[PDB]
């Protein structure tokens, strides 16, 4: 019981920390400061700037529907 | 200064491929790229294949404008010649596309006026919250 | 399947299928409306997302529920 | 001598002239296809176009469906086969409602081979359709029919 | 079709321009920056939206940005 | 302005040193460029550069 | 005038260049800004083509690298000779081989894993090897480890040899490039000297020393008793006692009176009832053969006399209607470019690979080795993993050639262009055939077990209902049993035991072979293989094919052969590059070649393996299932996976423990590449800045600025983790299974 | 055992999606200059830290569960 309910807590705050991360950083970030002009969901930004795959709000909580169906799991 | 014209120049040297015209030539629209080449000589084509350019004047119609220039690029670059190309239109209008105003985009020239410059850093776009509920962008003030 | 493939494959293919439409004899007398193209980057992620969601839950959801009626506890 | 052609002469148009796609023999058998009567009324072109198809849809129906080992095979079959009839008339229908309005011309070449101008199909029009739709349906459930009659009756 | 702005850090490196695979950009005069000239976009009809030209772009940040907008036969690429 | 090769916090908040520090190189003189402001950074951006054009209001000398 | 060319001192030997990572390339050299630098260091290390344009000095540096891996090869097989010599049961084995498993590795006694030592027999504790050497050694006459411990310093020697050799033809001896172009020359001497000569001399060997040898243990006496090999060589009363050919000596060879020579050099066929394997006699008369047959090969191309083809001659003369000029340009293509040579020779490779896994089933060239199961499976399945990677390498540097190397305005070739010029029609094609396939095999899996669920068994594909016979491979089967009778008269056997028609073979209670029947579920099977195949040769093709340019991408070929795509633009273009073909690609390979090694496991287990009892009553290991299991997919679910992975999950607390470790591992790897797959590098970048920010507040950020990976380095570490994962798994299920129920 | 994975998933989902409306809020709707030293323009302020220390948090848990997991097996 003990392990699996660190294994629980590992699921919230992983999941948490995606989400969370994704919701402050929806308006913008180093790697793209003008975040905010694009809307909730977009492809991308491109392959510049070293390349910018799954980098809007909308991919971080797409991200984050796996680890909580890990954590729920 | 007046678009160049267009006649009906010779095409080059190809057998044929399946990376060319479909009906979106026939009833949307297509493009005719020309160029003037000093000699005979072969060169690769952008729907895949190798053709032969023939000396003089060639004409070569492509399905999308990206094909115009990218063999143009590879023309200017490779074979250092000058080109041009046009949009065709299924009721037989021609639309002169590029260089635009004869002098290629890379390079300054008077007479162009600008379009979609904003006189602001890009930092200094409004919020969205500010164009809710109107048809603007941030980026369109 | 949509997760791991993403887009220019499937649309450069998507253009093979187009020409070759065009190009085959009867078949050439039905056409589109709408021209045909490969999913959006977004639209994969999602329609990815929800294939996958929809495994995981009924998967999970027969195993309970075979596993537990099959012998009632 | 060379095999592989540009097509119709025209290198740069997306195809390629074999053997498979014009040589006299597959040329002249596809302008003999109910498909290709580009002067002809579509009516009597969906009448054997249907005709032809539900015969063949007899076929498989009767022998792989799930009757194939009973009293009532050919039956079933063919019903099914008039139902599948049907439903590519259905398909058929909505096909020509939603490509053609009744006022725009044909959607079909106006041109031949060697370059002549020649009245357009009017297989590709609203009304056009509809009647090769309507033949499709006629001489469908018509095939399904006769076929049923020449294998159990 | 796609939007594509120009912002005054624009140094007129012309970068963007030659990158552009469809023609969409040109230099223009100005009198904003040291090389005299700035990027336009006066042909975003033919504009694909591939970002060549952001990847191009030297300064920080972007003085070229494309906001990915309507979708047409165009700017989807098709050539069918 | 900042002298030569002053050390300036960076106030334009889309840049990759923004609230960093960095130096300057030089400080255009023509009162039409809207950026004269050069400064060089320690570490490179997303965009491997090293070097951005600021204005006066975007620079702030410290030490 | 082909000759010996060579360049004196090319390169200075120091290291200098030790001390400066990324020396080869003028961007890594500079030295790290950001982590990148680190990951790219290791990804060009072998790009010898972004080194330098010129082809010699790339020739030179794969030349000199072909004697590393060769090295490196040297020093494995000292490793396993060495390690069968000093730490195994080999000796033990040899007086009893049905009853000892083969180990030749022991660990050492620390935090448990002693127990990794398991019982094997022989009086021995360790791990049991599946790689096959014990029957090798056996098979080449060996019966002591002092043996053993001469060919592991004969080995580490070569090692050393090869080495030297690398270092000699880089620095000190670096050969001209027209020296590599003498194609001619090297395929006349690959021909008669190496393959030639190597089998002539090996069956010398065989001759000598296997033939006597194997006759004596095959007898029964005691390998110790056994007279070493040098005196079947001096004393020629030996061989002539059990070989009588020998009382004429190299006479009747001479003298063409070759049929005295019918004792040691047969045509049998079939399997040695008493050891499971082919027969020796076979096998040496089989390399005597081979060996002519390549030494006359070896003496086609034109060389420094008259008389031979020319390679541009006979790729010249080939142009038909339908192609122009044909072959025409190939030779100078394939003597400026590596990546068509090894795009070509990895496909060869391959699929030789292929050949062999499915060649050494179904004909145990080894004594003792039909009936080690274990090491069957891990064989058959070890091959096929091997050549479906090459093939896929041979894709993925097909495509380079095709992006870094083609030039139609200098090095132009007919039959490339006409494939160019139609591959629309190609691909589209391949979609099609591709979308059949699938829907006629796997859609026949779907409808069985909706008809099983249903209650309607009698609705199914299967030899009980529906039928679906392989009656073309069925008749290839009977004709091939009929043969020793009609058309290979001198044959006094069928070449395997699996066809259709003939007896059994059985070695100490386990069945070795037996033919092997084909219905329903086999051409299901079968068509699905064909699919898996199809599917995967489009991936690939469609990639190299497309490598240059396309409808949607003009100018690819401009932005490289690996790249991540070109922007979200014209609807989204990532995965378009050919690297990106080669990803995907290899996914398929791993589906393909996963239900294939599923395919061999299964029906080996069900319909040949077993033991088998007096009066002649044979107990396969599942009890022939197969035709009436392998028909649904939860037939595989059940009486395949999940019966099967029993011995994988309660390995725990033996020998067989680390088969369940790797298990778990594996999984857990697999499962860890989807993190990969399923991300991009945008996230993963803003948390890195995040973090940085976290080490910036405590003075501890590193001045090599921490980047997320590339996206083509995400998708590359994705499936790399998923192969290893997925593979592994399958690798620990395989060895505990059948080395648990073997 | 229904009930409790029906609702435990349906409360996974209804989460993901609380913090799905959470930044769309950040978007579409925050107005920065009204809100200014408030506890939401100070919570985007100090970000950096929330995210690091959910990454710590995580890091952590992940490390040592799997760990002892892995020590046990
Ligand atoms: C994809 C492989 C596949 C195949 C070959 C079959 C085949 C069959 N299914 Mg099955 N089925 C499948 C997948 C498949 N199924 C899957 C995946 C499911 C789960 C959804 C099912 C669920 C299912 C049910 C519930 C039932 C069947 C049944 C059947 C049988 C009758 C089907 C029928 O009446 O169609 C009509 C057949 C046709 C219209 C044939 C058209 C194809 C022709 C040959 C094309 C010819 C083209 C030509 C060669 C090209 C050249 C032209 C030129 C010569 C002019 C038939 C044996 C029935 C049965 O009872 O079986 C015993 C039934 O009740 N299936
Ligand atoms: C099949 C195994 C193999 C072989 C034969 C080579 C061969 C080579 N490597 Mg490579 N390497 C390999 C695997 C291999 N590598 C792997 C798996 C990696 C990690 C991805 C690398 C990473 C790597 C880097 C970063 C570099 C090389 C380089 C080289 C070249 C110079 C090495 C040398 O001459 O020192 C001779 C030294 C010895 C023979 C003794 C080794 C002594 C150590 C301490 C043990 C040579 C062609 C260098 C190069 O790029 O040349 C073009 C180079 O800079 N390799
Ligand atoms: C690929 C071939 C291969 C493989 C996989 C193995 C694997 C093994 N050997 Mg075998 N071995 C081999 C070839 C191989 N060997 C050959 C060719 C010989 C003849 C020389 C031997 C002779 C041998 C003996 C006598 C023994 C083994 C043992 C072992 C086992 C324990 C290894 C160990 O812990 O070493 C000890 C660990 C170390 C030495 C770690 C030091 C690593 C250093 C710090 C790395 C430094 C980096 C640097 C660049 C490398 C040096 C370069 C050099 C040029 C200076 C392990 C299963 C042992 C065994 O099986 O016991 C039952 C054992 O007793 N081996
Ligand atoms: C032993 C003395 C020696 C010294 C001082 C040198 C020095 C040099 N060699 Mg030479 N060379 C040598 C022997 C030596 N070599 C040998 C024995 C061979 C045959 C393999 C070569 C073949 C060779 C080639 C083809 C090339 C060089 C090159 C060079 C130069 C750059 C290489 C470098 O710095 O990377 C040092 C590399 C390493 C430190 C890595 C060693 C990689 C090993 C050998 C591969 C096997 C590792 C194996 C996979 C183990 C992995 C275990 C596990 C972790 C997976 C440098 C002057 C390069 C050059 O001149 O470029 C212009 C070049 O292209 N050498
Ligand atoms: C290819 C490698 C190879 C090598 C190195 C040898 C070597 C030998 N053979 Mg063998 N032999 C071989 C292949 C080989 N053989 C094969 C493939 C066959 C089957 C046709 C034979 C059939 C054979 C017979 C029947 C005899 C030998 C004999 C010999 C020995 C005397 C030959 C001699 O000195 O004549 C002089 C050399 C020349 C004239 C040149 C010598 C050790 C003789 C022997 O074993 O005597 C004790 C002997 O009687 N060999
Ligand atoms: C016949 C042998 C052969 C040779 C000589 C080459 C040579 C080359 N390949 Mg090719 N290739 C091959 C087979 C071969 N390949 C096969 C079988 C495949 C299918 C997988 C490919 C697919 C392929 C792709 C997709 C690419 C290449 C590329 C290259 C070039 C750069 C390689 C390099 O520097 O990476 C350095 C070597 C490494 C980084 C080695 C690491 C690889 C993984 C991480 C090791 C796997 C883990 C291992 C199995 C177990 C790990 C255990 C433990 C450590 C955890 C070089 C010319 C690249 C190129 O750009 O060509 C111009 C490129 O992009 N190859
Ligand atoms: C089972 C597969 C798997 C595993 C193990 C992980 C693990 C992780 N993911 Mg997740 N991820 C996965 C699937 C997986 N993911 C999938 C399918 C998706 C959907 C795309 C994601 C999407 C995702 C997002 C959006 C995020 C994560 C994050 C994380 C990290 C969370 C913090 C933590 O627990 O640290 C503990 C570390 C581990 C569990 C990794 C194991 C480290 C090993 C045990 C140590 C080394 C062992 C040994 C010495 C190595 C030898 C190897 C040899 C070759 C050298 C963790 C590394 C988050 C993150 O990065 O937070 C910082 C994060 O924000 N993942
Ligand atoms: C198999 C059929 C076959 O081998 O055809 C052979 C046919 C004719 O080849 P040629 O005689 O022109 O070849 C002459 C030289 O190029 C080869 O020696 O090749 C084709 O035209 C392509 C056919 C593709 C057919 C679709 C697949
Ligand atoms: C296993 C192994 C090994 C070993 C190997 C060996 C041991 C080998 C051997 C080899 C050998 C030992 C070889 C030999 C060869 C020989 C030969 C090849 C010969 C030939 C001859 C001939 C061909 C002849 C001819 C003639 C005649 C017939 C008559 C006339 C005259 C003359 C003389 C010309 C090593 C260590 C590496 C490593 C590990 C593995
Ligand atoms: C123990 C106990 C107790 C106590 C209890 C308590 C007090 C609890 C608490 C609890 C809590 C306290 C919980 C919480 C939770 C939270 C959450 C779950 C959150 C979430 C969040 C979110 C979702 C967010 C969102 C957003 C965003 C993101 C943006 C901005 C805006 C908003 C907000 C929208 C008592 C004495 C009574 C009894 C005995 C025992
Ligand atoms: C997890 C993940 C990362 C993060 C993974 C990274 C950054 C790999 C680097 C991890 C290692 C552990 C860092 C290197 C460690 C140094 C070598 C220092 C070693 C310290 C010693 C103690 C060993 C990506 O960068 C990425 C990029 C594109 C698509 C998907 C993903 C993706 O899924
Ligand atoms: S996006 Fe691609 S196309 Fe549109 S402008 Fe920038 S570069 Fe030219
Ligand atoms: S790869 Fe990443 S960046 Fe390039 S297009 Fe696909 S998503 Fe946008």
């Amino acid at each position: 019981d003990f392990l699996v309910h660190h294994a629980i807590a590992l699921g919230l705050h992983t999941t948490t920390l995606i989400l969370v991360k994704g919701a402050l950083d929806a308006r913008g970030s180093k790697l793209m400061p003008d975040k905010k002009d694009f809307g909730y969901s977009f492809p991308c930004d491109g392959p510049g700037r070293g390349g910018t795959c799954d980098i809007s709000a909308w991919d971080a909580f797409y991200l984050a529907v796996f680890w909580m169906l890990n954590t729920i799991g | 200064t007046p678009p160049e014209l267009d006649p009906n120049t010779p095409s080059p040297i190809f057998g044929g491929s399946t990376g060319g015209l479909l009906r979106k030539a026939q009833v949307e629209e297509f493009y005719v790229i020309t160029w003037d080449s000093p000699k005979e000589q072969i060169f690769e084509m952008p729907t895949g294949g190798a053709a032969i350019m023939r000396e003089g004047p060639n004409l070569l119609k492509l399905a999308r404008k990206e094909q115009c220039l990218a063999l143009g690029t590879r023309l200017r670059s490779k074979y250092k010649i000058k080109y041009q190309f046009y949009r065709v239109f299924p009721n037989g209008e021609v639309q002169y596309l590029h260089p635009k105003d004869g002098v290629y985009p890379e390079k300054v020239n008077a007479g162009r006026q600008g379009v979609g410059q904003n006189f602001r850093s890009i930092g200094k776009n409004v919020s969205p919250i500010e164009v809710k509920f109107t048809g603007k962008q941030p980026y369109d003030l | 399947m949509f997760l791991i493939s993403w887009r220019g494959y499937w649309q450069e293919l998507i253009e093979t299928l187009a020409w070759a439409h065009e190009r085959t004899p009867l078949a050439n007398l039905i056409r589109w409306r709408d021209k045909p193209v490969a999913l959006s980057i977004v639209q994969a992620r999602l329609v990815g997302l929800v294939h996958f969601s929809v495994g995981y839950i009924f998967t999970y959801a027969a195993f309970l529920i075979a596993s537990t009626s099959g012998k009632f506890g | 001598y060379q095999v592989i052609q540009p097509i119709n002469g025209d290198p740069f148009i997306g195809s390629l002239e074999t053997p498979v796609t014009s040589s006299p023999l597959i040329a002249w058998y596809l302008s003999n296809l109910p498909a290709y009567r580009t002067a002809v009324s579509p009516l009597l072109r969906g009448i054997e176009v249907g005709l032809a198809h539900g015969y063949l849809l007899v076929g498989p129906f009767v022998k792989a469906g799930p009757l194939r080992n009973t009293e009532i095979a050919g039956q079933a079959g063919s019903l099914a086969a008039g139902g599948l009839v049907v439903i590519l008339s259905l398909c058929l229908t909505i096909y020509g409602i939603s490509s053609f309005n009744e006022g725009a011309p044909s959607t079909a070449p106006s041109l031949t081979l060697t370059g002549r101008k020649k009245e357009p199909d009017q297989l590709q029009t609203a009304d056009g359709w509809a009647k090769f739709t309507g033949g499709f349906f006629f001489g469908g459930i018509s095939g399904v029919i006769w076929a049923y009659f020449l294998l159990y009756v | 079709s796609h939007s594509v702005k120009i912002y005054d850090t624009c140094i007129g490196c012309t970068q963007c321009v030659r990158a552009c695979p469809t023609d969409v950009l040109e230099m223009i005069p100005w009198g904003g920056c040291k090389a005299k000239q700035i990027a336009s976009a006066p042909r975003t009809e033919d504009c694909v939206g591939c970002k060549r030209c952001e990847s191009a772009c030297p300064t920080d940040f972007l003085s070229v940005r494309v906001y990915l907008w309507h979708e047409t036969t165009r700017s989807m690429g098709l050539a069918y | 302005g900042p002298k030569r090769g002053a050390k300036v916090k960076i106030l334009r908040k889309e840049s990759y040193w923004y609230k960093g520090t960095g130096s300057v190189v030089a400080v255009d003189q023509d009162p039409n460029t809207r950026y004269p402001v050069v400064v060089r950074f320690n570490k490179v951006n997303y965009a491997n550069v090293s070097t951005n054009n600021y204005a006066l209001d975007e620079i702030q000398e410290v030490e | 005038e082909v000759k010996i060319l060579v360049d004196r001192d090319p390169i200075k030997t120091s290291f200098e260049q030790w001390a400066k990572p990324g020396h080869f390339s003028r961007t890594i050299a500079k030295g790290p800004d950001t982590t990148t630098w680190i990951w790219n260091l290791h990804a060009d290390a072998h790009d010898f083509d972004s080194h330098t344009s010129d082809l010699e000095e790339i020739s030179r540096k794969v030349f000199s690298a072909h004697f590393g891996q060769l090295s490196i090869i040297f020093l494995w097989l000292s490793g396993m000779y060495f390690h069968g010599a000093r730490f195994s049961n080999y000796e033990a084995w040899l007086n009893d081989p049905t009853h000892i498993k083969p180990s030749a590795q022991v660990v050492w006694p620390i935090v448990g894993q002693e127990i990794l030592n398991g019982d094997v027999g022989g009086g021995f504790r360790g791990i049991q090897i599946t790689s096959g050497f014990f029957q090798i050694w056996r098979a080449s006459g060996i019966t002591s480890e002092l043996q053993l411990y001469c060919t592991a310093i004969g080995a580490l020697v070569f090692a050393g040899l090869m080495l030297f050799a690398g270092w000699f033809h880089y620095h000190k001896a670096a050969p001209k490039l027209a020296w590599f172009q003498d194609v001619e020359s090297m395929l006349n001497h690959h021909l008669a000297g190496l393959l030639g000569l190597g089998s002539l001399s090996w069956a010398g060997h065989q001759v000598h020393v296997s033939l006597p040898i194997n006759q004596f243990l095959n007898a029964g006496v005691d390998p110790k008793e056994i007279p070493l090999p040098h005196e079947f060589i001096l004393n020629r009363d030996l061989l002539a006692q059990l070989y009588p050919s020998f009382a004429e000596g190299a006479t009747p060879f001479f003298t063409l009176n070759w049929s005295k020579y019918a004792d040691f050099l047969t045509f049998r066929g079939g399997l040695d009832p008493l050891t499971g394997g082919l027969w020796l006699t076979d096998i040496a008369h089989h390399h005597l053969a081979i060996a002519i047959l390549f030494l006359i090969a070896g003496h086609m191309y034109r060389t420094n006399w008259g008389i031979g083809h020319g390679i541009k001659d006979i790729l010249e003369a080939h142009k038909g209607p339908f192609t122009g000029q044909g072959h025409k340009g190939l030779y100078e293509i394939l003597t400026t470019s590596w990546h068509a040579q090894l795009s070509i020779n990895l496909a060869m490779l391959g699929s030789l690979t292929i050949v062999v896994a499915q060649h050494m089933y179904s004909m145990p060239p080894y004594p003792y080795l039909a009936t080690d199961y274990a090491t069957q499976l891990s064989l058959f399945t070890h091959h096929m993993w091997i050549g479906g990677f090459l093939i896929v390498g041979a894709a993925a540097h097909a495509a380079i050639f095709m992006v870094r190397d083609y030039d139609p305005t200098t090095r132009y070739n007919d039959l490339l262009d006409r494939v160019l010029r139609h591959r629309d029609a190609i691909i589209s094609h391949l979609n099609w055939v591709c979308i059949f396939l699938g829907f006629h095999s796997f859609g026949l899996y779907i409808h069985n077990d909706t008809m099983s669920a249903l209650g309607r068994p009698q609705d199914m594909f299967s030899d009980t209902a529906i039928q679906l016979q392989p009656v073309f491979a069925q008749w290839i089967q009977n004709t091939h049993a009929l043969a020793p009778g009609t058309t290979a008269p001198g044959a006094t056997a069928s070449t395997s035991l699996t066809w259709g028609g003939g007896d059994l073979v059985a070695v100490g209670g386990k069945v070795a072979l037996l033919p092997i029947p084909l219905g329903t579920a086999d051409f299901l099977v079968h068509h699905i293989h064909a699919f898996t195949i199809h599917v995967t040769v489009l991936i690939l093709l469609k990639g190299v094919l497309f490598a240059r340019s396309s409808r949607l991408i003009p100018d690819k070929a401009n932005l490289g052969f690996r790249f991540p795509c070109d922007g979200p633009g014209r609807g989204g273009t990532c995965q378009v590059s050919a690297w990106d073909h080669v990803f995907l690609g290899l996914f398929w390979m791993y589906n393909s070649i996963s239900v294939v090694i599923f395919h061999f496991s299964w029906k080996m287990q069900s319909d040949v393996w077993g033991t088998i009892n007096d009066q002649g009553v044979v107990t396969h290991i599942t009890a022939g299932n197969f035709a009436q299991s392998s028909i649904t997919i939860n037939g595989w679910l059940r009486d395949f996976l999940w019966a099967q992975a029993s011995q994988v999950i309660q390995s725990y607390g033996s020998s067989l423990s680390a088969y369940g470790l790797f298990f778990l591992g594996a999984h857990f790897v697999w499962a860890f590449s989807l993190m990969f797959l399923f991300s991009g590098r945008g996230y993963w970048q803003e948390l890195i800045e995040s973090i940085v920010w976290a080490h910036n507040k405590l003075k501890v950020a590193p001045a090599t600025q921490p980047r997320a990976l590339s996206i083509v380095q995400g998708r590359a570490v994705g499936v790399t983790h998923y192969l290893l994962g997925g593979i592994a798994t399958t690798w620990a299920f395989f060895l505990a299974r059948i080395i648990a129920v073997g | 055992a229904a009930l409790y994975t029906h609702h435990q998933y349906i409360a996974g989902f209804i989460m993901t999606g609380a913090f799905a409306h959470g930044p769309i809020f950040f978007i579409r709707d925050y107005n920065p200059e009204q809100n200014a030293d408030n506890v939401l323009a100070r919570m985007l302020e100090h970000k950096e830290a929330i995210i690091s220390h959910l990454s710590w948090a995580s890091l952590f848990l992940g490390f040592h569960t799997l760990g002892l997991y892995v020590h046990n097996d």
